[PDB]
C-alpha cells in the first residue's frame, strides 16, 4: 500500500478536462474509415471562404433583398452604404464569419470585404470604399471618408473588388461581442464618379457584398453563442 | 489564346462548348474516381457501363422571370429516367456516381441578373408544417422536373422558402458549398464537377439522394427596355465514373 | 501512459496542425494566380 | 511566422485586388496587397479552433428522472418513473447540436459523464443513499419491463452502478454502422411511400436505461439524471451553413412556422453607422 | 505521502471493466489441466458449422416436420419455399447461427445456405435457388427470381448443394434485430424443370436445409439475447 | 446574327435504328454538341461513322 | 504491472487469436478437397 494525500478539487467534474476512461465496450472493432472529400481540421480553415452579407438590412422580414445593395444612375458625390465593424453583431452577425466569431471571446486579424457588381455589361461606375480606423466618427461625406484606408474601384471586366480592413489596433485582441474600448472602425462606400447605364436600360443595379477573414486572423477563448437557445428538450 | 472563358467538355458521345465560362469548380478539390478495393465492402464485381451512362443529359428547360424564387434538383433522381443511366439505376441494388453539372443562361450586354449555382451534399429538406412532420418520398423525388421554390406549399412536401435553403439555414451562407455564380454581365454558364460524397462506399440510388443542385436568382433579372421579361435557364448533367452493383429484379418505387 | 487497453479510452487527440483551406477557398479547375487577371 | 510582411508603394499592371467572384474562389488577398505594411509576427497557432478542441468538451445532452418509491400496486413501472430509458441522441438539447451540424459527417469516440442528484420535495426524516444502475441497451436486447426484471441482470450488456450525488464516467468507441455519422441524410430507409424522411438508423448510438437499485424507504426520493457527452478523437467532413432558425424536432431540419426575422433590421438607413 | 486528485467515475462499478483484485485464497494451487478434445476459442469458430433450419415453420406446435421442406412430383415452373433474410428472427432464429447472432448487435459477411436432397435414388429434379439483394420485393415467379443471385441445382449422386448469399450491401454492417434500412434481401427456390419419381414410388420427398456463416463473417457489440428470460431465481 | 445577340443551340446526330427525334429530349440522347454562339462564329459537328456494314450505298 | 502475488488476481486474458474451426467443421477421417467430388 503506497501512501497518498488527496488535494482540493478531488471528485470534481470539469467539462473541459481531458483524461482516460474505461471503455464500456471492451474489444469492439469500429467500422473501417473510407475516404470522404471535404475534411475540416480547423474552424480557421472555413472562415476564409467568403459568404454574402445582408448589408441592406432595412427590410422588415428576412428577404433575398437585404443581400442587395442598390446603386442609382447619375448620382455624384453621394454615399452608397455605411456600417460599423462589430463583426459579432448587426450585418455581420448571420454570416459564416459572424457566426463562428460568436463561438469565441476574442478575435484579432485582417478582414477581407469584397463587392461583386451585377449591372449590365455596357454600364460603368467608379466607387470608393473607405475603412475608418477607431477614433473618428463614421465619415459623413467622401472628403472625410477618403482620408482613411480606401480603394477607388473601377467597374470593369473584372467583376469583384477585394478590400482588406488591415488590422489597425493598439490592443492586440478585440472582443467579438461589441465593446467600446475594443471597437474597430467603420466601413463606408461613395460614388467616385457615378454609375452610368447604357441606352435602353433602366432602374437600379445592385452590388453583392461578401466577408471572409484573412490568413492573419486569430480567434480565442471559446464560449457559448447567443445565436441559439431553447425552452424544452426536443423529442423525436 | 486559351481563356478561362472558352471550354469544351466531351464525355461519351456528347460535347458541350462554352465561349463565356468563369473557370469551373471541382467540389472539395477532388475529381470523381472509381471505388478502390481498400474501401470496398460488398463482394460483388461492379458493372461500369462507361460511355453509355457517362454522357450529357439535358433536363427540360426552366424560365427565369422577375418573379422566380429558384429551383432545386436532387441527384441521382433528376436522371432516374435518362437513357441507360436510369435503367441501370432501377435494376441494381447499389450504384455510385460523380457528375459534371453545366448550367446555361445567356442574355445580352443590356441585361442584368445573377444566379447562384450550388451543390449541397446531403440536403435534408424541412417540412413546412414544423414540428416533426416528415417530407414524403414523392416530394423529395421530383425527377427531371425538380422542385420549384415559387410553387405553393403542398401536403407532405418540403417548405420552399428561399432565405432559408429549405432547411433552417440562411441563403447568404450557401457559399460555404461548392458553387459558382452566373452574372449576365460576366458569365453565361456555371460548371461544377462532383466527386461521390457519402459515409458508405456505395449506396442505394433510389432511397437516398446525395446532392441537391440548386439554381437561385439573387440579383433579379432586369431586361432592357421593351425586351421580353424572361430568359430560359437549361441544366445539362453527365454521370461520370458510374458503377452499379447487385443486379436483380428491378426496383418498384412509390408513385 | 495509457492505463487502459482500448483506444477509445485514451484522452483527446492533439492538434491536427493540418490546415489547408484551399479545398474550400479555391476549388477551381484551372488555377488562378493572384495578380493575374481573373478572366482572360 | 510572419502575420504581415513589409510592403511599400506599388504602381503596377499586376492588380491582385480585382477578381471575378463568379468563379467560386475566395482569392487569398492580404493587407499588404492594398496598403503599405510593416512586418509583424503571428505569435499564435490556432490551437483552440482545432475541431478536436471545438467538439471536445463535455456538453449536457440529456436530463431524465426516476424515483425510488414503493412499487406495490404499480401497474406500469415505466410509467411511474420507477425506471427510465433514453435512446442516445446529440440533437435534443440545442447547444451541442448546432456545433455538430456545422459538419455533414462526424466520427468520434464518446466519453459520457452521468451526474445524479436527489431531491426530497416532501417531508423526509433523512436523505437515503441510493445507488443508480445505468444499463447500455443495444438494439435487439430485451428491454426492462419492471424496475427489477431479469433484464437488469445485464449479463452481456455493459452496465455501471454509481451512487446518487456522485458521477459515473466511461467511454464508448464510435459505434456507428457506416464510416461516419450522418446528422443529415436526404434519404429514407426504403422506397416506401409513407416511410419517415431524414431520421435514420446510422446515427444510433445505442440507448440507456436507468433505475435505482435500492428498495423503498418510508419517504419518496426523486433522482434526476444528467448525461454529459464529450467527443474524443474527432474527424469531421464537409462544412455547411450554420443553423439560423430554431429547432422543432430530433432529427429533422424543420423550423417553426411564423418564426421571427433572424437578420436584425437596421435602426436607420443602409447608410447608417 | 504523494499528492493525488480523484476524477469523476471514482468508486463506480462498470460490469465491463478489467482490473486486478486481491485473491481471497492466497497461495492455493489449482488442479492441473489434462487434455480434453474440443476446445473453443472464438464464437466465430462455431458459427461455421452448419445446422438445420426449421424452414417449414407452418406447423402449430414445434415438430420434426418443420425441418422438412416438401417437394411435389411433376409440378413445373412453381415455387418451393420463400423467406426473408432477417437472420435474427423467423426461421433463422433458433438455429445456432441465429442463436449466436443474437448475442451481438451488428453482423456483416457471407452466409452459406445448403439443401440436402432425401428422395429415392432413382428420382431426379432440377431446382433453382435465388438470392434477391435488398431493394426489390420477394420474387413472385422464377422469371423474377432468376434475374438475381441464383444456382441451378441438378439433383444427383452428390446430395447437397451449397448456395452462398454473398455480402451485398451499401453500409458495412447490418443490425441482427430486424431493421429496414439495414435489411438483407430474400431467398426463394423454384422448380427449374420438376421432380420426377421412379415407378412404384409415391408421394412427397423432402429437402433438409442448413445455415452456417462464411469465414467472411463479422459480429460485434455484444448484448443480451431476447431468447431467454425468467421471473424468479431458480433453486436446487 | 448581330454581334450583340447570343444563343445556345444543340445539334444531334441520331444513328440508324431510331426515328428522327421528335423533341430535344429525344434528340439529346444521341451524338450531340451544345453550341454556344460567340466570338468564334462557326461550330463543326462531326457525324462519326456509326455502322454495322462497312459501306453504305450513295443512292 | 501486477500488484498482487497470485495469478488469479490478474486481469482478463488477451485474445486467443487461436481460431481453427476444422475440429468442428471438418472432423472427417479421409480429407475432403473442395471441388473434388464428395463421394468417389
Amino acid at each position: 500500500g503506497l501512501p497518498t494525500t488527496t488535494l482540493p478539487g478531488s471528485g470534481q467534474f470539469l467539462t473541459t478536462d481531458d483524461r482516460q476512461s474505461p471503455s464500456a465496450l471492451p474489444n469492439y472493432e469500429p467500422t473501417p474509415r473510407i475516404h470522404i472529400p471535404g475534411k475540416v481540421h480547423n474552424l480557421l480553415e472555413i472562415i476564409q471562404v467568403d459568404t454574402l452579407i445582408p448589408m441592406n438590412n432595412t427590410h422588415t422580414k428576412d428577404e433575398v433583398n437585404s443581400y442587395l445593395i442598390p446603386l442609382n444612375a447619375n448620382r455624384q458625390n453621394e454615399q452608397v452604404f455605411g456600417t460599423n465593424l462589430f463583426i459579432g453583431d448587426g450585418v455581420f452577425k448571420t454570416t459564416l464569419l459572424g457566426e463562428i466569431v460568436q463561438y469565441y471571446t476574442h478575435w484579432s486579424g485582417s478582414l477581407r470585404f469584397s463587392l461583386m457588381y451585377t449591372g449590365p455589361a455596357l454600364s460603368s461606375a467608379k466607387l470608393i470604399l473607405a475603412y475608418t480606423p477607431p477614433g473618428a466618427r463614421g465619415p459623413q461625406d467622401r472628403r472625410e471618408a477618403m482620408l482613411g484606408t480606401h480603394v477607388v474601384w473601377d467597374i470593369g471586366l473584372q467583376s469583384t473588388i477585394v478590400m482588406t480592413i488591415p488590422w489597425t489596433s493598439g490592443v492586440q485582441f478585440r472582443y467579438t461581442d461589441p465593446d467600446t474600448y475594443t471597437s474597430a472602425g467603420f466601413l463606408s462606400c461613395w460614388y467616385q464618379t457615378s454609375l452610368i447605364l447604357p441606352p435602353e436600360t433602366t432602374g437600379q443595379v445592385y452590388l453583392l457584398s461578401f466577408i471572409s477573414a484573412c490568413p492573419d486572423f486569430k480567434l480565442r477563448l471559446m464560449k457559448d453563442t447567443q445565436t441559439i437557445s431553447q425552452t424544452v428538450a426536443l423529442t423525436e | 489564346g486559351y481563356s478561362d472563358r472558352v471550354q469544351q467538355i466531351t464525355l461519351g458521345n456528347s460535347t458541350i462548348t462554352t465561349q463565356e465560362a468563369a473557370n469551373a469548380v471541382v467540389c472539395y478539390a477532388e475529381w470523381p474516381e472509381y471505388l478502390p478495393d481498400v474501401d470496398a465492402s460488398d463482394v460483388n464485381k461492379t458493372s461500369k457501363p462507361d460511355t453509355s451512362v457517362c454522357r450529357f443529359y439535358t433536363l427540360d428547360s426552366k424560365t427565369w422571370t422577375t418573379g422566380s424564387k429558384g429551383w432545386c434538383w436532387k441527384l441521382p433522381d433528376a436522371l432516374k429516367d435518362m437513357g441507360v443511366f436510369g435503367q441501370n439505376m432501377f435494376f441494381h441494388s447499389l450504384g455510385r456516381s460523380g457528375y459534371t453539372v453545366h448550367v446555361q443562361c445567356n442574355a445580352t450586354k443590356f441585361h442584368s441578373g445573377c444566379l447562384l449555382v450550388v451543390v449541397i451534399p446531403e440536403h435534408q429538406l424541412a417540412s413546412h408544417e414544423g414540428g416533426n412532420v416528415s417530407v414524403k418520398y414523392t416530394f423529395t423525388h421530383p425527377g427531371e422536373r425538380g422542385i420549384d421554390l415559387s410553387s405553393a406549399n403542398e401536403v407532405g412536401g418540403p417548405v420552399k422558402d428561399v432565405l432559408y435553403n429549405m432547411n433552417g439555414t440562411l441563403l447568404g451562407n450557401l457559399l460555404i458549398f461548392p458553387h459558382q455564380f452566373i452574372n449576365l454581365r460576366t458569365n453565361n454558364t456555371a460548371t461544377i464537377v462532383i466527386p461521390y460524397i457519402n459515409s458508405v462506399p456505395i449506396d442505394s440510388m433510389t432511397r437516398h439522394n446525395n446532392v441537391s443542385l440548386m439554381v437561385i436568382p439573387i440579383a433579379p433579372l432586369t431586361v432592357p427596355t421593351g425586351a421580353t421579361p424572361s430568359l430560359p435557364i437549361t441544366v445539362t448533367i453527365a454521370p461520370m465514373c458510374t458503377e452499379f452493383s447487385g443486379i436483380r429484379s428491378k426496383s418498384i418505387v412509390p408513385q | 501512459i495509457n492505463y487502459y487497453k482500448d483506444a477509445a479510452s485514451t484522452s483527446s487527440a492533439g492538434q491536427s496542425l493540418s490546415m489547408d483551406p484551399s479545398k474550400f477557398t479555391e476549388p477551381v479547375k484551372d488555377l488562378m494566380l493572384k495578380g493575374a487577371p481573373a478572366l482572360n | 511566422t510572419v502575420a504581415s510582411i513589409s510592403s511599400g508603394p506599388k504602381h503596377t499592371q499586376k492588380v491582385p485586388i480585382l477578381t471575378a467572384n463568379e468563379t467560386g474562389a475566395t482569392m487569398p488577398v492580404l493587407p499588404s496587397d492594398s496598403i503599405e505594411t510593416r512586418t509583424t509576427y503571428m505569435h499564435f497557432n490556432g490551437s483552440e479552433t482545432d475541431v478536436e478542441c471545438f467538439l471536445g468538451r463535455a456538453a449536457c445532452v440529456h436530463v431524465t428522472e426516476i424515483q425510488n418509491k414503493d412499487a406495490t400496486g404499480i401497474d406500469n413501472h415505466r410509467e411511474a418513473k420507477l425506471f427510465n430509458d433514453w435512446k442516445i441522441n446529440l440533437s435534443s438539447l440545442v447547444q451541442l447540436r448546432k456545433k455538430l451540424e456545422l459538419f455533414t459527417y462526424v466520427r468520434f469516440d464518446s466519453e459520457y459523464t452521468i451526474l445524479a442528484t436527489a431531491s426530497q420535495p416532501d417531508s423526509a426524516n433523512y436523505s437515503s443513499n441510493l445507488v443508480v444502475q445505468a444499463m447500455y441497451v443495444p438494439p435487439g436486447a430485451p428491454n426492462p419491463k419492471e424496475w427489477d426484471d431479469y433484464t437488469w441482470q445485464s449479463a452481456s450488456n455493459p452496465s455501471v452502478f454509481f451512487k446518487v450525488g456522485d458521477t459515473s464516467r466511461f467511454s464508448v468507441p464510435y459505434v456507428g454502422l457506416a464510416s461516419a455519422y450522418n446528422y443529415f441524410y436526404d434519404g429514407y430507409s426504403h422506397d416506401d411511400a409513407e416511410t419517415q424522411y431524414g431520421i435514420t438508423v446510422l446515427n444510433h448510438m445505442g440507448s440507456m436505461a436507468f433505475r435505482i437499485v435500492n428498495e423503498h424507504d418510508e419517504h419518496k426520493t426523486l433522482v434526476k439524471i444528467r448525461v454529459y457527452h464529450r467527443a474524443k478523437h474527432v474527424e469531421a467532413w464537409i462544412p455547411r451553413a450554420p443553423r439560423a432558425l430554431p429547432y422543432t424536432s430530433i432529427g429533422r431540419t424543420n423550423y417553426p412556422k411564423n418564426t421571427e426575422p433572424v437578420i436584425k433590421k437596421r435602426k436607420g438607413d443602409i447608410k447608417s453607422y
